[PDB]
RNA sequence: GAGCUGUAAGCAAGCUUUGAUCCGGAGAUUUCCGAAUGGGGAAACCCACCACUCGUAAUGGAGUGGUAUCCAUAUCUGAAUUCAUAGGAUAUGAGAAGGCAGACCCGGGGAACUGAAACAUCUAAGUACCCGGAGGAAGAGAAAGCAAAUGCGAUUCCCUGAGUAGCGGCGAGCGAAACGGGAUCAGCCCAAACCAAGAGGCUUGCCUCUUGGGGUUGUAGGACACUC
RNA sequence: GUGGAUCCUGAGUACGGCGGAACACGUGAAAUUCCGUCGGAAUCCGGGAGGACCAUCUCCCAAGGCUAAAUACUCCCUAGU
RNA sequence: AAGCAGAAGAUGCGGAGCCGCAGCGAAAGCGAGUCUGAAUAGGGCGCAUGAGUACGUGGUCGUAGACCCGAAACCAGGUGAUCUACCCAUGUCCAGGGUGAAGUUCAGGUAACACUGAAUGGAGGCCCGAACCCACGCACGUUGAAAAGUGCGGGGAUGAGGUGUGGGUAGGGGUGAAAUGCCAAUCGAACCUGGAGAUAGCUGGUUCUCUCCGAAAUAGCUUUAGGGCUAGCCUCAAGGUAAG
RNA sequence: CGGGACCUAAGCCGAGGCCGAAAGGCGUAGGCGAUGGACAACAGGUUGAUAUUCCUGUACCACCUCCUCACCAUUUGAGCA
RNA sequence: AGGCCCAGGCGACUGUUUAGCAAAAACACAGGUCUCUGCGAAGCCGUAAGGCGAAGUAUAGGGGCUGACGCCUGCCCGGUG
RNA sequence: GAUAUUGAAUGUUGGUACAGCUUGUACAGGAUAGGUAGGAGCCUUGGAAACCGGAGCGCCAGCUUCGGUGGAGGCAUCGGUGGGAUACUACCCUGGCUGUAUUGACCUUCUAACCCACCGCCCUUAUCGGGCGGGGAGACAGUGUCAGGUGGGCAGUUUGACU
RNA sequence: GCACAAGGGAGCUUGACUGCGAGACCUACAAGUCGAGCAGGGACGAAAGUCGGGCUUAGUGAUCCGGUGGUUCCGCAUGGA
């Protein structure tokens, strides 16, 4: 589960609350399965929105 | 983002209206149906050469008509019909007889249509005949008829 | 260079001065399982297809080789869908899976007991553990750096700085850097701009697409013109 | 080596708001860096840094890549303590 | 010091670096003065009554497990449904006797089936009772034959039934006709290895001899009362020295 | 004869594939999996240990001709499934 | 190979349970009742896919309370849902 | 609930690039005076005076305007006012409106993406998925971020001493 | 303990001041209490002389962290902040 273009998957850290308790969170990937020719035909695959925004075609 | 419009968007704009599409439904649609293409440097420059060449293209196609289509025109040309007692023309030359005229003694090649008389013209004398030489230009020929036999 | 066919007594039988046993260098062979790879599998078990070979009058049977998956190149096919694609078939592939040493290291996850004489921020600690990769080392590395002087010039590691600054329920506790002195010593290529050739698109006289020539810097450098 | 007619010097990126992490630094005035969202620059007549920030000054050209040497370890081998 | 040459060494180079000789003030800063202060005033800290530095022995302290043994417990990674709980697929077991439903046929009988009586009937989480299963009342055992039994009697025993084989549910969990029950003789949170030599203001132990001196069980505070700091009491060394 | 060169349930494995920090989970095709289904031997003796496996008789199941035989058909053409 | 009778309490009954102290007045049971759910049901397992419900479709499926059968479940919606 | 995925309209309320212009007195006064320069002149059949309706303003003084009938004269330096003179160029935003394109938001209908646990074909002996073709909704929902409310379902803890 | 008023009253005033402070009590520490006297301005009183809160003992709790006013202070190169 990442974007093909870029290196951008799930990562993790924590979520200070009030008092600063120290819960551990996971941060998510915006991206979408959307039709896009990577290779010589489409695809359908995961790709990132910042990336998908005056990038590559879809 | 930025695209060269095909057709219509609130009118025919092949001209290449330049706008701001809300780049989502922008590529959807307009790839979809062909209605744009990319405003990229690339086809950017395309459609600039294009608009161009075919303004330059039609620039001269009035410049060359416009001048020796007039001066020309600016020349007396007659011919010769049979009249009656009284001044009775016999007949009337149209626009016809009169693009006929042009095509057999001085080869113009204007259109029945460019040039057109809808008086009729039925005197035996002489008359200026405007013509549509350009939508904003007009010239006028001295046409002439004269007894014959 | 004269005892030796082990530990291990032997009982028996044999090899050795044409040179044994023995030592070292390079080789042959290496049943089955095992990443195990033809299929299955209760590890060392069972069952096959295609070729060559043995044998029977035939099956039946037996010996050698090939027959997993992913990925790269190429060739033939190539449905919905008309071309075309997905997909299928074939040949090349010291390519690759697995542990290893209970160690060193780069990154992703990631605790609690404990201490604060309780305890939640904090400490424990990015520690243990788990995961993926390689090397003999790995990481980093030639300043969009330090520094504030008639200034040093890639990183790395050692001593100092220093338990000083600073951080901190300003508690417990945490904890530097640079200068300085040392161990070593090496700096280099690409993109960009411009130019030669060709290809497709006609961006129709313009555009990008590929190989090559190019140049790499902050006293700014390169292209361009020229001197070399 | 000479000139600044003209062209280039690494973009969805430097950064900014939001929620985190590591830098001795616990969000504190918090520089610098990495992260996941959105916004989004100049490009030499330019840009970054000097522990909020602004002007002068000083140093350097990031968003491309490689680099052995001094460094850590021993499962094992040879010799010796 | 690092480091260089040197037998893993001593030695030589290496003054990079640290402490003292000047202190005061938060700081600018001043300087045997300085700070405070309006102020030659007064007072705080110092010199004038200079001695520190580097090694080695010993006492003590702080960080490392830090005096030796001792927990219950917590986290991470793994093993377990061959016992037991439930579920799934497929087989198997229930010796004998009794009861007698619905229904069906016939007879009576009503205008008509309603209704009654005879014949077959063999339903039942039916009855009594073997194998099998569960243990409920009592005795023996409790260093037993057995880390949960035996002897007598007891209940169910054709439907919520017992049972064989194979398979699934694995702990911050599963299962549970539900008791805090079972999950390999361990379960109010299974077992193995690591963190880990966890921590313990608690108990126990702490190994040769002589000699000089010699206490306490008291005050204050304390998330503290069986703990800890200061003071009180003891000892060792150097000074004032004759103050007690 | 109990099982393998026969089939299959629960369940597991599982190309491709779908998911997900990693490890990995799910699952199509396909295949494993009897505790099921189909399958050809029975009756008398033998030794100290084996026996519906050895000996003595009668038999059965699957398959091929070196031969054997009768049938059809060699293209509304036998035969196989 | 049955001791029986009189009378009351508890639980409609048969069944299940604290292996290894308590077999019961405990649990469940058929029944009643309230409530949720219009089909990618709701609920549940799982980070997500993927699955149970269910090769079901409001007379069907889940959750709570009471427990056959005869009579009834009376008042209060101020407080909390 | 905001944002990216995720836009097209019909109307709609602000602001931009074009546009349309009007609001002005302390008194003195014939009055409604804001000034700074040019100022001895201007409109008049492309028509005075008077008349009436409507639009606007307002310190209710009144003015202006536009719609038009009636038609040959109105206005002005100069006479006086007071701090400052009335005809043409402008501004100070005191004052209200309409049109075109973007611009952002509000509330309306459509479809393009997104979905498919709806189908037909092929991949393909496949109830997985994935390409095509129809239909269903559709800027929704799902997904990643940020925030608010609920949350013993769950986790880490606390609940003093003298007596 | 106060009638020599510390208890009553009448006038003027704010010493209910600023820097200090020889030396003492109490105290494990922190802390608390008295204080003649010096200097700068004052009040009362002709003067002397008194006034640094109430006739005297309880009327109040630290550190850290925050807020307001004044500062010959410092301010990560320079000048500011």
């Amino acid at each position: 589960r990442k974007c093909v273009i870029t290196g951008k998957k799930t990562t993790a850290g924590n979520n200070r609350s009030h008092a600063m308790n120290a819960s551990k969170r996971t941060w998510g990937a915006n991206l979408q399965k959307v039709r896009i020719l990577v290779n010589g035909k489409p695809k359908k695959v995961y790709v990132s929105a910042r990336a998908l925004k005056s990038g590559k075609v879809e | 983002m930025k695209v060269i419009f095909l057709q219509d968007v609130k009118g025919k704009g092949k001209k290449g209206e330049v706008k701001n599409v809300a780049d989502g439904y922008a590529h959807n649609f307009l790839i979809k149906k062909g209605l744009a293409v990319e405003a990229n440097a690339s086809n950017i420059s395309a459609l600039n050469g294009q608009k161009q060449k075919e303004k330059k293209e039609a620039i001269a196609e009035l410049e060359q008509a416009k001048s020796l289509k007039e001066t020309l025109e600016k020349l007396t040309v007659e011919l010769s019909a049979k009249s009656g007692e009284g001044g009775r023309l016999f007949g009337s030359v149209t626009s016809k007889q009169i693009t006929e005229q042009l095509q057999k003694d001085h080869n113009i090649k204007v259109d029945k249509r460019k040039l057109e008389l809808p008086d009729g013209i039925r005197a035996l004398g002489y008359t200026n005949v405007p013509v549509k030489l350009h939508p904003e230009v007009q010239a006028v020929l001295k046409v002439h008829v004269k007894e014959e036999a």
